[PDB]
RNA sequence: UUCAAAUGAGAACUUUGAAGACUGAAGUGGGGAAAGGUUCCACGUCAACAGCAGUUGGACGUGGGUUAGUCGAUCCUAAGA
RNA sequence: AUAUGGAUUCUUCACGGUAACGUAACUGAAUGUGGAGACGUCGGCGCGAGCCCUGGGAGGAGUUAUCUUUUCUUCUUAACAGCUUAUCACCCCGGAAUUGGUUUAUCCGGAGAUGGGGUCUUAUGGCUGGAAGAGGCCAGCACCUUUGCUGGCUCCGGUGCGCUUGUGACGGCCCGUGAAAAUCCACAGGAAGGAAUAGUUUUCAUGCCAGGUCGUACUGAUAACCGCAGCAGGUCUCCAAGGUGAACAGCCUCUAGUUGAUAGAAUAAUGUAGAUAAGGGAAGUCGGCAAAAUAGAUCCGUAACUUCGGGAUAAGGAUUGGCUCUAAGGGUCGCGAUCAACUUAGAACUGGUACGGACAAGGGGAAUCUGACUGUCUAAUUAAAACAUAGCAUUGCGAUGGUCAGAAAGUGAUGUUGACGCAAU
């Protein structure tokens, strides 16, 4: 996941089961004050869902990544 | 010599399975999934094949102008030319008779 | 509609194992057409200057052939090791040693 | 995915508001028995579909160029 | 079964995180008398005939 | 099936190279449906298991991995319920 | 969601073509009608695609005592878009016996052929855009390294009872004639709505926004499924190279994948599996059980009997290699030129008389009992003469009915049926 925070411009996150594309756009850019280009999702094998979040071209994932304190 | 596999998950060779192989920029064979070919509108009265009218699935007629899908003639994309003639005398000369039976 | 084929041999040439004069000699009696060798009939002519050898031809010749014929020679004198006949340009080639 | 071949209606795709970019490209091609020659593609990024317009004279590709937008952005090869 | 319902998949997902050994700091507790793991569960020995 | 090297306390069985063979395209090849459910991949590791062996493994321990407006489900109706 | 451009209107809701019909567009409510969705199987023929085969040229590799202008390998082009491209069908002119046209397959023409000129469906193919900037094949340079950099070439053809597959026009067959619905479009109809200082068209072009939810790893089997298991069992389907040959047969090879099944030494008896035998030839045995013999192709020849269709590959004979030649069988152009297929027949020569040289591959005849035939059953001891079958005959019934079902019912099957039917033997 920290690959894609790095080279992708993609931000990895765990995010709620009963949450669908609309929920987790609209969280991400509330939160973190950035935009989204567009959304993909899954369900792991454990139970939970990821959400890759990539964002659009003015916001750097590498600097948001870090000013939230996981790198 | 290359072989070539399914790229939808139905495995069995039914008719919206069909596939075609092609040669790509890549210089390998793939297979090509193609759709069921469509059939030409039919006449309403004799049921032959209905000249100026594109030959497109169903749902296909909702994206292409008026023009692909009409002749310029009453009954245009319904009946034949050969059909309209003979509605038109047919309607002519019976309302003839009518007026001589008339009196 | 004469095309030309240069082969450079500078390189063997200067160390001192290879002879150009020999493998313009061999090019002569080995270059078949229209059937064997021989009939060199003012159609195949092979030049030789000390540096470079050029064949001009009209008839039935090709690069791939020029390349048959120079690895015959080259493993006929126990060359193979050393030369390689290899291709710069079209219709241009050189030995490396 | 369509060419363009009448040289008015390209000028009017480079300033149709809603084009950012554009590209130059130059290929060296041979006619039908002779030299070769210097082939332009100019290729116009509208919204929708790519515009190319192919020109095998070099002197008016020359021409083309400057009369270019500057607003325009070209990519060069 | 690769094409699967979301209630087979859930499944999935709780006996995959049951399949672990014991903890090891359980055996130090105080009157402890668990000793491993009595319920672990493999694909080659048991099916879980969901 | 054979030779050599590497690894290791330990090699007929692990790895690499060399050689000899086979499946011979209705395959011992390349994909799927039903079914299984993590067996997929990496690292660590050999008490038990692989009816010889084992440094190897579908084993053991710890982690990683499944991204869709266009592929399916979802919609339609069939025998029927 | 909405603007602009274009089109249309002061003859309000466009024009062209004899016509088939054409186009960037070129109002259409209720209601009605039609089309698409939407369909069997087999046979040969036409065409397309991928593959196979092959020539020239530009690269790389292998062999080289000798021979081999040689052996192997790379030379690719997606969805989509513009123009164009067709068997069939149709339109106009014209009016046919001295009947013509015409398919491998004999059907068509005064209900208008042949012929001349046109229109149309776009399966499909060609060119161009996508697109060489990609991918592929090589050469020359740096270099522990994050690792690249610069160069060239990537071209033009041929062939077909070939293979796989798609498709078209046809033909054979039925007491069998081989789904439904959602959904989309067209037409008929004319309710309304609209122009002159101005409006309508989002079925013409361009531009703007959004498109949720669940599945997606891997095996798919002589180890990932089911058989107590890492069991020689069982379990649906797609892709399919070269040679030999009729062939998806057997045998050998390329791509790819495996090289796994406890091992070492020795070679007694008895076994299991695979084989050969002098002379005789079923004397063996309940019984020719088992094994042997026959075997492809070409040619010659072929009985009783018969429902005339068969019997039949009846029976019984001959031939088959290699090599060098001969003859016949075509296409395309202006009698010549030129190009390209394996089919058949025949003749010399040659040999330890061998030649379907491995592989592959019918024993046959004269009769009796019995069932007509193809078909079906005792999964795990019986495949038959048993069952079924077409044919034949008998029986019941005209619906307030016959046969049958249900605890009951304002309940059911035959019956989406009607004696050429249904039901029972
Ligand atoms: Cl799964
Ligand atoms: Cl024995
Ligand atoms: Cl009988
Ligand atoms: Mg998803
Ligand atoms: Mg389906
Ligand atoms: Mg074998
Ligand atoms: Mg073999
Ligand atoms: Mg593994
Ligand atoms: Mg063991
Ligand atoms: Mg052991
Ligand atoms: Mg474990
Ligand atoms: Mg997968
Ligand atoms: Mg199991
Ligand atoms: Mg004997
Ligand atoms: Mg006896
Ligand atoms: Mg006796
Ligand atoms: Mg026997
Ligand atoms: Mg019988
Ligand atoms: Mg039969
Ligand atoms: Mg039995
Ligand atoms: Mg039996
Ligand atoms: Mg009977
Ligand atoms: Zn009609």
């Amino acid at each position: 996941a920290m690959k894609k925070v790095e080279d992708g411009n993609i931000l990895v996150f765990q995010v709620s089961m009963k949450a669908n594309k609309y929920q987790i756009k609209k969280a991400v850019k509330e939160l973190y004050e950035v935009d989204v280009l567009k959304v993909n999702t899954l369900v792991r094998p454990n139970g939970t869902k990821k959400a890759y979040v990539r964002l659009t071209a003015d916001y750097d994932a590498l600097d948001i990544a870090n000013r939230i304190g996981y790198i | 010599a290359q072989r070539v596999t399914f790229r939808r998950r139905n495995p069995y060779n039914t008719r919206s399975n069909k596939i075609k192989v092609v040669k790509t920029p890549g210089g390998i064979l793939r297979a090509q999934h193609v759709k069921k070919l469509a059939t030409r509108p039919k006449c309403g009265d004799c049921g032959s094949a209905l000249q100026g009218i594109s030959t497109l699935r169903p749902r296909q007629y909702a994206t292409v102008s008026k023009t692909h899908k009409t002749v310029s003639r009453a009954y245009g994309g319904s009946r034949c030319a050969n059909c309209v003639k003979e509605r038109i005398i047919r309607a002519f000369l019976i309302e003839e008779q009518k007026i001589v039976k008339k009196v | 509609i004469a095309k030309t084929f240069t082969v450079d041999v500078s390189s063997p040439t200067e160390n001192g194992v290879f002879d150009p004069a020999s493998y313009a000699k061999y090019l002569i009696d080995h270059i078949k057409v229209e059937g064997a060798v021989g009939n060199l009939g003012n159609a195949v002519t092979v030049t030789e200057d000390g540096t470079v050898v050029t064949v001009v031809s009209t008839a039935k010749f090709s690069g791939k052939y020029l390349k048959y014929l120079t690895k015959k020679y080259l493993k006929k004198n126990q060359l193979r090791d050393w030369i390689r006949f290899v291709s710069t340009k079209t219709n241009e080639y050189r030995l490396a040693f | 995915a369509r060419e363009i071949t009448d040289i008015k209606q390209f000028l009017e795709l480079t300033r149709r508001a809603d084009v950012k970019t554009a590209t130059v490209k130059i290929n060296k091609k041979l006619n039908k028995a002779g030299k070769p020659f210097r082939q332009t593609k100019f290729k116009v990024r509208g919204s929708s579909s790519l515009y190319t317009l192919v020109i095998n004279d070099a002197g008016k590709a020359k021409k083309l160029i400057q009369s270019l937008p500057p607003t325009l952005k070209v990519n060069r090869l | 079964a690769a094409q699967k319902s979301f209630r087979i998949k859930q499944k999935m997902a709780k006996a995959k995180k049951q399949n672990r050994p014991l903890p090891q700091w359980i055996r130090l507790r105080t009157n402890n008398t668990i000793r491993y793991n009595a319920k672990r569960r493999n694909w080659r020995r048991t099916k879980m005939n969901i």
